RNA sequence: CUAUCUAGCGAAACCACAGCCAAGGGAACGGGCUUGGCAGAAUCAGCGGGGAAAGAAGACCCUGUUGAGCUUGACUCUAGU
RNA sequence: AGAACUGGUACGGACAAGGGGAAUCUGACUGUCUAAUUAAAACAUAGCAUUGCGAUGGUCAGAAAGUGAUGUUGACGCAAU
RNA sequence: GUGAACAGCCUCUAGUUGAUAGAAUAAUGUAGAUAAGGGAAGUCGGCAAAAUAGAUCCGUAACUUCGGGAUAAGGAUUGGC
RNA sequence: CGUGGAGGUCAGUGACGAAGCCUAGACCGUAAGGUCGGGUCGAACGGCCUCUAGUGCAGAUCUUGGUGGUAGUAGCAAAUAUUCAAAUGAGAACUUUGAAGACUGAAGUGGGGAAAGGUUCCACGUCAACAGCAGUUGGACGUGGGUUAGUCGAUCCUAAGA
RNA sequence: AUAUUGGCGAGAGACCGAUAGCGAACAAGUACAGUGAUGGAAAGAUGAAAAGAACUUUGAAAAGAGAGUGAAAAAGUACGUGAAAUUGUUGAAAGGGAAGGGCAUUUGAUCAGACA
């Protein structure tokens, strides 16, 4: 149950965690950036949003030779995808989050996701088949994702 | 839940093959409790079941 | 070809079970085992094959009787009861 | 007309069909670590066919 | 094989005993290190040589 | 039907480090060095000029006190007869 | 097999289905081989010709044997071309 | 069933509906086509494509080992009632 | 200067934390490298005088192992093709039932075999993995069931041969 | 008297300490490939004791968050310590077609001598 760089305070802070999901991880890193520092009202309107196919999520790192579309205007970049799964992965984390958040008293009008990450897990190996005989790997790319979300004051 | 034995069955108690058996679209509760092959004979009689007739081909242009 | 499509000729077998090694190794058109000629009288034992006098060499399996000469000399080969 | 199943012995003997999920659980995830670092490695050493053809000559 | 002799059905029998899992209350034992069955094996996979 | 875009799944070649050019000398045809002209983030689809790009090419030529296939009235032998 | 009839002069109405001709090199023809770059004018072939040999023999094998192949054969035959 | 046909095409008894999908219809592609005029002017070269085709009747030359060449070349026909 | 061991010494250090590991924290030595403070950590380890050696890495198209960039990119395009309603289900382009639409078109995408495979056959339960997407489905997963011979085969003959 | 890298029983080491030592400290000549002769791996470490997480809550469930065990979950079977390449988060900073380096210094961060 240890956590990663958290500049919060522990005591008004739920806290959610998903470990060797198998799902992208160069996915779940753009979606899992897209809603750091927003609350926990807007952020399920938008991963609602992303599923119905407007407000999509920006990809800013792992971005290469992927299409352009209109709906990342908004996020000011001109690459946006919308990984259907990784939100499905990430909005289990969020309703988890908020079923911790109302067991400790922490009130859910001003809740806000202070410190959310993924990593790398470990890969999940398969094999596939090329020409003049030759196996070369076919992995999967799992992740851990670690969030926690607190309460704003002033 | 998954009529794949019935299916298989009522063509060996019937004698036509497997693709002209009709079962019911609206008793599966029911069809899907005859498991054995000698309840298949009880449902038979009972109209649960129906083997399709033989689709024609016709010689009358011939 | 000469790979892929003659390939998928191999179906009938050139090698049964041997009687006296148990192996898939008793040759049928000429009936002679190739880990231990069976109908030879003694095993096929080489030098050269140094790794293979360990695969089958004394030592390896049961011993049912070879583990207990060890043991009935130490007690002079004796006979008669225990004791009372 | 049984009062034997598959489980009524194993009931008795140590495990249990709760405790049970919580080892055929065990395995299939140890037999996965297991064939996971033997993909790890045979993947290198494969395309090593000695005797190849390199089919372009003229 | 439909027309095999007695030397396969012999060996057989134990090919078809020396499939099934570990038991699991092997792994319950004191000093018992056998987490998984090892020579455990399916047709798909690995043919046996006979 | 591909390609293009999206959902899911998702390898490999290759890789000192990375990529704007012109002249200059220079291992005798610089991405870097030296004078110059210049130079604005992240980029998507195409493209085949360059990277003397990438390959278990086909090469012609030589040295080695390096072999092998083969041929004879080479040397030294030998089965057979 | 035949005649009148009728049409947007269609008519093996799709399916299925020979391109043809005059000359030259080369091989007679049918066939076979370089599986995974060469199907040929190469090889094979019938035809023609030569040589050895009458059996204690011709040709050839075997380390040797009281051992073998041609030989369940004998010149209209076997062997080597 | 058409057809000479176990061709091709469609249909019954029997079986399957498996092969990642959705939107869009750009370039370049792989496959399948078409074209005014000219007809090899392309290219080493008619490579590739188009043509001819099934059946009946007429009609068939050089040469020839008299067996062939020969479906030679060149013409006309084809439904339904 | 340092490393692995060995003989002395420091009546050395240590669960009140020994080695190891991290630190754009400090000091010493021109350096080889030594010493301290902090975090982690949990059982051994140094200095000096000597002895001994499988003793110091950037390379060897180095060996074994691990992970990159390339990259959410190449792609997942032969075999004409799927659609609607309902059912269990957390969930259904993919399971099942019905309704249509098709295709294989009797040298078949049919019904049985021989080699070879070996329990895949069939039912119940189940989805961590496999089915290069999915999955409640399966040739996968767990546990049980199933092959009945005086005549059909082998056994009995002989060929080429051994 | 002599020999003995085999079998049996012992005793020791200025040897190696898991990529070393036999190929094998482990269900090793096993798993696995090949028709076959033969070829042949990887793989040891929770804790003193399993005291292996009762109970509550979200979720369909995998699990999460509390609670509990523990001297320690920075020891939860994927279990001592947990290095690097490589990756996420937050922080600091910088950036007109590379990045890195040398000499000097401004600025920003941190360390300092006591001269108490
Ligand atoms: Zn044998």
């Amino acid at each position: 149950a240890r956590y990663g760089a958290t500049s919060t305070n522990p005591a008004k802070s739920a806290s959610a965690r998903g470990s060797y999901l198998r799902v992208s991880f160069k996915n779940t890193r753009e979606t899992a950036q897209a809603i750091n520092g927003w609350e926990l009202t807007k952020a399920q309107k938008y991963l609602e949003q992303v599923l119905d196919h407007q407000r999509a999520i920006p990809f800013r790192r792992f971005n290469s030779s992927i299409g352009r579309t209109a709906q990342g205007k908004e996020f000011g970049v001109t690459k946006a995808r919308w990984p259907a799964k990784s939100v499905k992965f990430v909005q289990g984390l969020l309703q988890n989050a908020a079923a911790n958040a109302e067991a400790k008293g922490l009130d859910a009008t001003k809740l806000y996701v202070s410190h959310i990450q993924v990593n790398q897990a470990p890969k999940q190996r398969r094999r596939t088949y090329r020409a003049h005989g030759r196996i070369n790997k076919y992995e999967s790319s799992p992740s851990h994702i670690e969030l926690v979300v607190t309460e704003k004051e002033e | 839940a998954n009529l794949r034995t019935q299916k298989r069955l009522a063509a060996s108690v019937v004698g036509v093959g497997k693709r002209k058996v009709w079962l019911d679209p609206n008793e599966t509760s029911e069809i899907a409790q005859a498991n054995s092959r000698n309840a298949i004979r009880k449902l038979v009689k009972n109209g649960t079941i129906v083997k399709k007739a033989v689709t024609v081909h016709s010689k009358s242009r011939t | 070809g000469k790979g892929t499509p003659s390939f998928g000729k191999r179906h009938n077998k050139s090698h049964t079970l041997c009687n006296r090694c148990g192996r898939r190794s008793f040759h049928v058109q000429k009936k002679t085992c190739s880990s231990c000629g069976y109908p030879a009288a003694k095993t096929r034992s080489y030098n050269w094959g140094a790794k293979a006098k360990r695969r089958h060499t004394t030592g390896t399996g049961r011993m049912r009787y070879l583990k207990h000469v060890s043991r009935r000399f130490k007690n002079g080969f004796q006979t008669g009861s225990a004791s009372k | 007309r049984r009062t034997i199943t598959a489980a009524d012995r194993r009931m008795v003997s140590g495990v249990t069909e709760k405790q049970y999920k919580k080892g055929m659980k065990k395995m299939q995830q140890l037999e996965k670590n297991a064939i996971n670092t033997q993909i790890r490695r045979e993947i290198k050493r494969v395309n090593f066919q000695t005797h190849y053809r390199d089919e372009l000559l003229q | 094989a439909a027309q095999k002799s007695f030397r396969i059905k012999q060996k057989m029998a134990k090919a078809k005993k020396q499939n099934r899992p570990l038991p699991q209350w092997i792994r319950l034992r004191t000093n018992n290190t056998i987490r998984y069955n090892a020579k455990r094996r399916n047709w798909r996979r690995t043919k046996m040589n006979i």
